[PDB]
């Protein structure tokens, strides 16, 4: 619905000014962390539950109004394949991508890739894709989709060979 | 937690700080080494207070500075570092210390002939191999309910 | 090695990687990649010293330590304290031709280097140049449609053409390198100064500083993902 | 905050040396015989959190790097609204993310940091 | 009429990358190898070790693409008949050979890539590919090789001449180290790597540095480094290093190295000291002395110069890594990121083939000299080369 992504779109929007306040309260030195947890695990991991519980909100969003009859959800509803998070990254938002368990990180020189400037920390420098499938995504979040992408990839091939062995 | 204390907040924060391995490291600030040649006054305007309080010894001075956040937030007393300094290292080293109310946190210490090797290697023992409060092992320790 | 870098954008297709044991370290170009062949050094080297590179052998950095260290091909030549003119020149030089379009150049502005390179086997791919000013208000891309147009008669005639476009300064080759020194737009609206509920949201230009432009997003993929329809729209595995 | 100290004659290194009858501080060369009376009586500090090189980097021509971001705050110097800005430079896990301003007309730095124990930088 | 200065759209992106397909192609990495490999590096193969001990190589040409036959002989060879033949799609080298004393030519078959300047197709037309039964939607950059079509996958490496550091984890003795991959475009392709080694992990006592030079079967002290180049006392060798006079931390760091070289007090000692590390007891003085040197001037960052005058710009550079070593150590820059693909370099068909061909000249050119060492006194193995190419 034209009302649910307005929503949607607001659910996300706060999120990214959590962020910015949390922001510019580290910036001025006045976020405390808490017992062994550096300042900047204490950052991420703070930005990383408000983008997370973003995503999520907005996911809830999309899947209340989604009617009886909308075919996705007859099937979610009788357990013959998809779930929540599918519904949500398809129709509402796919969220904070990573790569071993971080936001994306700097690999150019204080920044992710050369189109932001140095120094952002912000969700969009990071890896937060705001844009669900439908909508697309832009090329910035669609190289961290594919970063963290890959991570599974990889990941999926170590996991088979390990298993196999360990069963034998 | 025993069985009674296991929903005081602060018997919890005691028992981390009971288990916590903690070094001098872990609350200096700066550590520094004066020829200070004349153990009764003081080329350091500021310890005149700390000298000016004592009802043999090197003129090479070892002077570390602590940490007043981190000494508090690991329940620890200056008389508790000086012990731990002293038992340490005995009749083999001479070392007195700021008091608790004393507005900075002072160590100062002296040998007791080429002695400068002494004090750096001397100042690597104190900084790392002495266990404060905790058990060895364990780095850090989180409260969760 | 197996992971997507940040560095591999535009040269390297986030994509195409087969699986298995080979994943991440086979890899295609990026559909507009090239790369470098090689190119002889000396002529730069000896420019630098006309544009008062200081010799090692002169060096006392006690006495100047301001300097900006000027390395070419990985060997420290000398130092030079107006490194911001030397860069402005040898860029122009390149963007005309009288330095090879394929050569690199660095200046790191707080590191107080300026590396140069002229060897084979770097990767690199073009992006549109974009200049204050004009005349005309802000920045803007050197490509104009005028340009375009040239380029479109000659397709049409089936004589302005490619190295047109590098040799008018236009366009020019960036590799991984000195891509850390600059600051790219994604499309060239991020130059000008109530949206479509369902376009894309989009994070503008909070960016006056831009030195260019990508030609075109899509052509950070290689040969396969080009020919996947809508792939924007689909997870990335 | 030591400064370190070479012989007149050779250029090498000096090191202490106590006046065992005066009581005062000598540095000698190993080489020569030179020597020459200290200037304080701080031999050697070890800061075990510090802040050298938080602003490595500020060089005459910051403002020339597109890659900075730049902000509208004002310096405490000469009230002008033309900065670069920058995290701490130093490399550590242990930094806070202040940040480092650079007034592009008067080259004033300061931070965003409102626990400044700083003067310098 | 629409302005000529009017700013670009998006659309009208396309019409530039157009442009850059009508000229590159696709396949432009590899044809734009080859052709500077035929070109250029092939030339310089030769003009390195040109001479022996006299006879001495000159020009190269490359004829167009041809076949020794089964008898009829020596035919111009098109790629629809080489596939078809399981034939091997090649031209052949003539070097510019001299006899002179002291006490045209062919040497060889080269597989030529399709489309490159050597190749037929490349000047053809439509038609012309169309005659010679060539798809001309073809794009060529691969060769034809005993009838199969063969590509060369690039390949990707380290760029050799960068200085890298890195921590070293836990129970190593040395924390961090230093290290750059000396290498040559002129000379061969021969990697000496030094390497500059932080000893103790932090805060152990006297933490040193020491490098490892090649043939030398101890790490060096780096002060003696500097010494047997020249470069004596602490205060000069300090500023090669930290150039900062105000940086008590990095120079309270190299004092343990003052300490550890304060021994050698000159040029001529310091290179005896290496000169023994390299050396069997016995060598006589003047012979390890000039061991070091030889050491030094060659084998000790030789990307820089391997000629006589050049330490002082050895020395900073060997300065200059220490600096990045320290600045890593104290925890001012972190450690150096091993897959910035900036620094990477792909190898592609020409330098493949040089890797190749350069080895292989060097076989020919040996062979050349044993018609020689036992000549007690035009008679070359031309096939060595063609079949080490193909092979
Ligand atoms: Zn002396
Ligand atoms: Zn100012």
């Amino acid at each position: 619905d034209g009302p649910t992504m307005r929503e949607i779109t607001e659910t996300i929007a706060e999120a990214k000014k959590k962020v910015l306040d949390v922001t510019k309260e580290a910036q001025a030195n006045l976020l405390t962390a808490k017992h062994g947890m550096t300042l900047r695990e204490s950052f991420e991991d703070n930005v990383v539950r408000f983008l997370n519980e973003a995503r999520d909100k907005a996911g809830r969003l999309a899947e209340v109004n989604l009617k009886d009859l909308n075919n996705v959800k007859q099937m979610v509803m009788a357990g013959s394949k998809g779930s929540f998070i599918n519904i949500a990254q398809m129709s509402a938002c796919v969220g904070q991508q990573s790569v071993e368990g971080k936001r994306i990180a700097f690999g150019f020189v204080d920044r992710t890739l050369p189109h932001f400037s140095k120094d952002d920390y912000s969700p969009e420098s990071k890896g937060f894709v705001e844009n669900s499938y439908l909508r697309g995504l832009t090329p910035q979040e669609f190289f961290f989709h594919a970063m963290g992408g890959r991570e599974g990839l990889i990941d999926t091939a170590v996991k088979t060979a390990e298993t196999g062995y360990i069963q034998r | 937690l025993e069985p009674g204390h296991a929903a005081d907040q602060e018997q919890a924060k005691l028992i981390r700080s009971a288990i916590e391995h903690t070094t001098l490291k872990s609350v200096t600030i700066a550590s520094e080494i004066y020829y200070d040649p004349d153990p009764r006054s003081t080329v350091i305007p500021e310890d005149e207070e700390i000298i000016q309080l004592h009802l043999q010894q090197s003129p090479w001075l070892l002077r570390l500075e602590l940490d007043r956040a981190a000494m508090n937030d690991k329940d620890l007393t200056m008389g508790q570092v000086g012990e731990r300094i002293k038992q340490t290292f005995k009749n083999d080293l001479f070392v007195i210390w700021s008091e608790d109310n004393d507005e900075k946190l002072i160590i100062r210490c002296r040998v007791v002939a080429e002695e400068d090797h002494m004090l750096k290697k001397i100042e690597n023992t104190m900084l790392e191999n002495i266990t404060l409060r905790g058990v060895e092992n364990i780095e850090r320790v989180v409260m969760m309910k | 090695p197996r992971q997507l870098h940040n560095t591999h954008w535009g040269l390297v297709c986030p994509a195409e990687t087969p699986e298995g044991q080979a994943c991440g370290l086979v890899k295609n170009l990026s559909l507009m990649s090239c790369i470098s062949v090689g190119t002889d050094p000396m002529p730069i080297i000896t420019f630098l010293s006309e544009w008062g590179m200081e010799p090692l052998e002169d060096y006392v950095p006690h006495q100047s330590p301001d300097a900006t260290r000027v390395f070419v091909n990985g060997v420290w030549h000398g130092v030079h304290r107006n490194p911001a003119r030397l860069m402005e020149t040898l860029r122009t030089l390149r963007r005309k031709g009288d330095i090879n379009p394929e050569v690199s150049m660095i200046r790191d502005i707080r590191e107080k280097e300026l590396k140069i390179f002229t060897d084979a086997g770097r990767v690199y791919r073009p992006l549109f140049i974009v200049e204050d000013d004009e005349s005309l208000g802000h920045k803007e891309l050197k490509v104009r449609k005028g340009h375009i147009a040239k380029l479109m008669a000659t397709e049409y005639q089936d004589e302005y053409t490619w190295s047109s476009l590098l040799n008018e300064g236009l366009v020019e080759y960036i590799d991984a390198e000195e891509e850390e020194s600059i600051l790219i737009a994604m499309q060239p609206e991020d130059l000008e100064p109530d949206v479509d509920p369902a376009k894309r949201i989009r994070v503008s230009h909070h960016a006056t500083t831009f030195t260019h432009c990508e030609i075109h997003p899509s052509m950070i993929l290689g040969v396969a993902a080009s020919i996947i329809p809508f792939p924007d729209h689909n997870q990335s595995p | 905050m030591t400064t370190f100290r070479f012989c007149r004659d050779c250029n090498n290194m000096l090191y202490p040396r106590e006046d065992k009858e005066n009581n005062r501080l000598l540095f000698e060369c190993r080489t020569c015989s030179y020597v020459e009376e200290a200037g304080s009586p701080l031999v050697y500090r070890h800061e075990l959190i510090t802040n050298i090189g938080e602003t490595a980097g500020v060089v005459q021509d910051i403002g020339s790097d597109p890659t900075l971001p730049r902000s509208d705050r004002e310096c405490p110097k000469c009230h002008s609204r033309e900065n670069v800005f920058f995290q701490s430079q130093q490399r550590r896990k242990d930094t806070s993310m202040v940040l480092f301003f650079v007034c592009l007309s008067c080259s004033h730095i300061f931070t965003s940091d409102q626990k400044n124990k700083r003067t310098q930088f | 009429f629409e302005d000529e200065s009017a700013p670009i759209t998006a659309e009208d992106s396309w019409a530039v990358i157009s442009a850059f397909f009508r000229e590159k192609g696709l396949v432009s990495q590899q044809l734009d190898s080859f052709n500077q490999f035929v070109d250029y590096t092939l030339q310089d193969i030769i003009c390195e070790d040109s001479t022996l001990i006299e006879i001495s190589f000159g020009k190269i040409y490359v004829t167009k693409p041809m076949v020794n036959e089964s008898d009829g002989v020596t035919h111009a060879l098109y790629p629809q008949e080489a596939r078809l033949r399981n034939l091997t799609y090649s031209s052949g080298l003539f070097v510019d050979v001299k006899k002179r004393t002291y006490e045209k030519v062919f040497i060889g078959r080269l597989p030529i890539m399709l489309r490159s300047k050597n190749c037929y197709l490349s000047e053809a037309t439509e038609s012309d590919l169309y005659k010679l039964k060539e798809c001309p939607f073809d794009m060529g950059g691969y060769f034809i090789i005993n009838g199969s079509e063969k590509v060369l996958i690039a390949q990707e490496r380290s760029a050799g001449n960068i200085v890298q550091v890195f921590k070293k984890a836990a129970p190593s003795p040395i924390s961090h180290v230093a290290e750059i991959r000396s290498a040559l475009e002129k000379g061969s392709r021969f990697i000496s790597t030094l390497q500059v080694k932080l000893y103790g992990r932090e805060g152990s006592s006297a933490r040193t540095i020491k490098a490892t030079l090649p043939y030398i079967k101890q790490d060096i002290p780096i002060v003696i480094i500097f010494r047997a180049l020249g470069i004596i006392p602490d205060g000069e060798i300090l500023e090669h290093i930290c150039y900062d006079v105000n940086d008590w931390q990095m120079l309270e760091m190299l004092k343990p190295c003052v300490e550890d070289g304060f021994v050698i007090q000159d040029r001529e000692t310091a290179l005896d000291f290496i000169g023994r590390r390299g050396t069997a007891l016995g060598i006589k003085k003047e012979k390890r002395i000039q061991y070091a040197k030889d050491i030094l001037q060659k084998e000790f960052l030789p990307h820089i110069t391997q000629l006589e005058g050049f330490e002082s710009r050895k020395a900073f550079f060997l300065g200059y890594m220490i600096n990045r070593l320290l600045l890593c150590a104290l925890d001012r820059k972190d450690q150096d990121d091993r897959d910035h693909f900036g620094k990477k370099r792909l190898d592609l068909a020409g330098p493949l083939l040089a890797q190749l061909f350069k080895t292989l000249f060097k076989k020919l050119t040996k062979d050349i000299f044993r018609y020689m060492q036992r000549t007690v006194e035009l008679a070359i193995n031309a096939k060595t080369i063609t079949s080490g190419l193909k092979y």
